């Protein structure tokens, strides 16, 4: 059963690759503002400087992550000024310079769809709490640049931006060496390049009624923003249990009770928060062992699959990938699938080999195919009528080794 | 109602007592410091960052002596600049871009030029531009 | 290192006890009350020594993730050549010599690098008595003086015959077809 | 001077406080034991680490 009429659609592929990198004094935290507890903080030890240097090494890993996947380039190629390549409508991928935002249209559709602690955006504002949630390295708009020159240059440049030297190509040139790589001819792209092109190009408009109507299809980033929600709400829950001491208000027992009634029940409070503390740096620390993982299946899915082309099943794309297009996204990465789907197969008779002057007739590629009426070799990708030669099949052996040879000429 | 609180669990909004005006009780500044050296066998300078605060109340309070660390040889020379970060102190503004070599935060990153410790926005990398030409390789 | 400089400065802690040594504790006080502070300087030292156990626990899988990369590396990349997207260097890796480290292992991956480049004219397909032509593996190179072919990694002419060329369909349909003279 | 400290807070080296010849200390053995057996099917004799 060989094909001979495909389809080309997009999928999105939603991966987040870092978290909001925070940072806690402890003395804001721990002690609320009280004296006796630093005094109390102090015998037990520099605790501290343990607990600043594991969100430190996480938050100097979230810099890094951002940095691993996108900055793969060498070359921050500028946008091109015709987007229109050979029918293929870049419109909405590159970002258009009309607008003030250095966003795509697809890129202001994923901010709107995933649209307590100290933070500086401009307005500076502190918690009471000692919660602060640092920016990262790379801002948006450097986000934003690095997704638009991976497809600037990958538009004029094909496999050679992650070859070597961006070479110049034609965008039609591009794609027909990526059917080159599926098996699948030249002939293919070029006699079919309407349509070829006019599918992709309605292929883009289902993503965006498809993200304009509704949303979930980004849960995975929704996801990192609640797991930073719950760490911290559950660290701000805990300020407020008493730990058998009278009150959680370490004001209190430092003023309205005994100093024999104070420090009983300051040790309390320290040693219950101080453990609490050392649980949310543990299990961010975990929660940081996962994002190092799917920051790693990103930056190989945009090394393989954005600059190369991948030769891996179900590996960025159902079906046989053609191009990947990488995204920006808040706290993650989207991509987008040029996947080779084939469709309406019949049915053919296949036969080993040829019984010509009592020899055995061995092809290179593919079967040989009778039509009902002829013999000839095709491949199993597209129907595709190659007749028997003299060069695209060799011989070893007699004839019946093969069991049910076909009594054929090579021609 | 007497007082306010937040979307957390301490107060910080209350009547006045005396004359009922509405106020707000924001908390007072803090936030952690970095040291950026670029090494001693290179030199023998540094320049802080303060992070996570407004330069109107850092600046002021160095003058001022109100920071717990006080340091004994130390002042500004007149170099604050506010960045998402915070208060970068002691290294000189420089309106050009390069590389990064110590990063600060927001798209800044620091480093040792022409010698003295200056601070910039960084460059993605090199600029260019590639030609889209119908018939070329 | 420093997760055990963490480990040994953690005993000269008092941990809210009344000393941080226990022949100072049983010294001055008395076994009925000696037994109750030295309870929390036991549980403080215990408490710093689980932690340990869990920060290097965290750590041991950090490493997990290199082991199976290294292993990977090793047995894909010398023992075979990597045939992906800048596994093993930058180019178009050729062999791998690996060395020995301590705690952990050295590469020397050797790439090819393509270099020297000049443009020319493309073109897709020939008209050539009919027919539209098409290139086996490589382009429609033309330097200004004749038609040929090469590969995309070296500059090398080739002569357009029917060998390599891959002749199918008639010509005046596919985008950018050139006149050419096919032997 | 005394007696000498190592890098932690154990006081790892003294001087005679009669003859003042100075002496090191050593935590005279300890470590852990691990049974070395082929185990109790094909035998019962172990070796000890
Ligand atoms: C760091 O702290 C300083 C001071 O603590 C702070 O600077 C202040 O910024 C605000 C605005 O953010 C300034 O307030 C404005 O002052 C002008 C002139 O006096 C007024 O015209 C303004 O009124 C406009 O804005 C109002 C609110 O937006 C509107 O309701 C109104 O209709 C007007 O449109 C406004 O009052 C203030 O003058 C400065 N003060 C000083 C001393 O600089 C700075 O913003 C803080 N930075 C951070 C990052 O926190
Ligand atoms: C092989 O697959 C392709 C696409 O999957 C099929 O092409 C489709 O052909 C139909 C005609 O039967 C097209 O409908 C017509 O489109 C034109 C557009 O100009 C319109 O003017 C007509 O009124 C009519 O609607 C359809 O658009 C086209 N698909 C796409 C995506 O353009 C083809 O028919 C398949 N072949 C077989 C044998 O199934
Ligand atoms: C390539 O894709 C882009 C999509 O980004 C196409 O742009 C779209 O073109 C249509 C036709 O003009 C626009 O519809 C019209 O928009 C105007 C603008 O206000 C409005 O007045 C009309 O009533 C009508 O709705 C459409 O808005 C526009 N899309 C965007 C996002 O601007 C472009 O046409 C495609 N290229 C080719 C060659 O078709
Ligand atoms: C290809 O062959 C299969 C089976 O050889 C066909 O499937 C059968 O179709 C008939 C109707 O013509 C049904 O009665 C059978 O139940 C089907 N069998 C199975 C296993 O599905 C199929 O229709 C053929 N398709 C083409 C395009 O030739
Ligand atoms: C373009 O390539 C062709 C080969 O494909 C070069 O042609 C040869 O050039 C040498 C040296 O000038 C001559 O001796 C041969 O007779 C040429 N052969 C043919 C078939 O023309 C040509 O020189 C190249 N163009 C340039 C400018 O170097
Ligand atoms: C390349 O050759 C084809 C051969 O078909 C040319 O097509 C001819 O075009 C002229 C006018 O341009 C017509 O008068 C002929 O009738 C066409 N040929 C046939 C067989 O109908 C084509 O024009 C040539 N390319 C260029 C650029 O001139
Ligand atoms: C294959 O069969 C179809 C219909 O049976 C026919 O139109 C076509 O010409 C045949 N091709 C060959 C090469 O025999
Ligand atoms: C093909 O020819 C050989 C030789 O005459 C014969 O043995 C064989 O049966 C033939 N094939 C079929 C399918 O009849
Ligand atoms: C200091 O840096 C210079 C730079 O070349 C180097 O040569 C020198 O060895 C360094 N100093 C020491 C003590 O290594
Ligand atoms: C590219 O070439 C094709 C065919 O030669 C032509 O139809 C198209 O207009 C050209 N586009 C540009 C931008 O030159
Ligand atoms: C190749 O062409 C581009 C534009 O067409 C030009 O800028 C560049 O200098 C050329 N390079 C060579 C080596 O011919
Ligand atoms: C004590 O006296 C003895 C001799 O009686 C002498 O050898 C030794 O050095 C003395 N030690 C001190 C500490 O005076
Ligand atoms: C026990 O030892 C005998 C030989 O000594 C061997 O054949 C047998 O498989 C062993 N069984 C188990 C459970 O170890």
């Amino acid at each position: 059963a060989i094909p001979t009429n495909f389809s080309i659609s997009i999928t999105t592929e939603v991966m987040p690759v870092s978290m909001a990198k925070t940072s806690v004094d402890c003395n804001m935290y721990i002690c609320g503002d009280s004296t006796e507890c630093a005094n109390l903080l102090l015998q037990y030890g520099s605790f501290c400087t343990q607990l600043n240097r594991a969100l430190s090494g996480i938050a100097a890993e979230q810099d890094r992550n951002t940095r691993e996947v996108f900055a793969q380039v060498k070359q921050m190629y500028k946008t091109p000024t015709l987007k229109y390549f050979g029918g293929f409508n870049f419109s909405q991928i590159l970002p258009d310079p009309l607008k003030p935002t250095k966003r795509s249209f697809i890129e202001d559709l994923l901010f709107n769809k995933v649209t307590q602690y100290g933070e500086c955006l401009l307005i500076c504002a502190q918690k009471f709490n000692g919660l602060t949630v640092l920016p990262p390295l790379l801002t948006d708009d450097m986000i934003a640049a690095y997704t638009a020159a991976l497809v600037s240059g990958t538009a004029t440049a094909g496999w050679t931006f992650g070859a070597g030297a961006a070479l110049q190509i034609p965008f039609a040139m591009q794609m027909a060496y990526r059917f080159n790589g599926i098996g699948v001819t030249q002939n293919v792209l070029y006699e079919n390049q309407k349509q070829i092109a006019n599918q992709f190009n309605k292929a883009i408009s289902q993503i965006q009624e498809s993200l304009t109507t509704t949303s979930t299809a980004l849960g995975k980033l929704q996801d990192v923003v609640n797991q930073n929600a719950q760490a911290l709400n559950t660290l701000v829950k805990q300020l407020s249990s008493n730990f058998g001491a009278i009150s959680s208000v370490l004001n209190d027992i430092l003023s309205r009770l005994d100093p024999p009634e104070a420090e009983v029940q300051i040790d309390r409070l320290i040693t219950g928060r101080l453990q609490s503390l050392q649980t949310y740096v543990t299990q961010q620390l975990i929660r940081a062992a996962e994002i190092r993982a799917s920051a790693n299946l990103a930056a190989t899915k945009m090394s393989e699959c954005v600059l190369g082309q991948s030769k891996r099943v179900d590996f960025c794309g159902k079906g046989y990938h053609l191009m990947s297009f990488p995204q920006a996204a808040p706290h993650g990465v989207v991509f987008l699938h040029v996947t080779y789907v084939p469709s309406q197969e019949r049915n053919f008779t296949t036969a080993p080999a040829i019984c010509h002057e009592g020899k055995a007739y061995f092809p290179r590629e593919g079967v040989f195919v009778f039509n009902g009426t002829s013999w000839f070799i095709t491949q199993r990708n597209f129907f595709s009528p190659q007749i028997i030669t003299t060069d695209n099949t060799f011989v070893s052996g007699n004839c019946d080794v093969v069991i049910g040879i076909i009594n054929n000429t090579v021609y | 109602q007497q007082f306010g609180r937040d979307v957390s669990d301490f107060t910080d909004s209350v009547r006045d007592p005396k004359t009922s005006e509405i106020l707000d009780i924001s908390p007072c500044a803090f936030g952690g410091v970095s040291v950026i050296t670029p090494g001693t066998n290179a030199s023998s300078e540094v320049a802080v960052l303060y992070q996570d605060v407004n330069c109107t109340d850092v600046s002021t309070a160095i003058h001022a002596d109100q920071l717990t660390p006080a340091w004994r040889i130390y002042s500004t020379g007149n170099n604050v600049f506010q960045t998402q970060a915070g208060c970068l102190i002691g290294a000189e503004h420089v309106d050009t871009s390069y590389e990064c070599d110590i990063p600060i935060g927001a798209g800044i990153c620091a480093s040792y030029h022409t010698k003295s410790i200056v601070a910039y926005t960084m460059s993605l990398g090199a600029d260019s531009s590639i030609a889209y030409s119908n018939n070329t390789i």
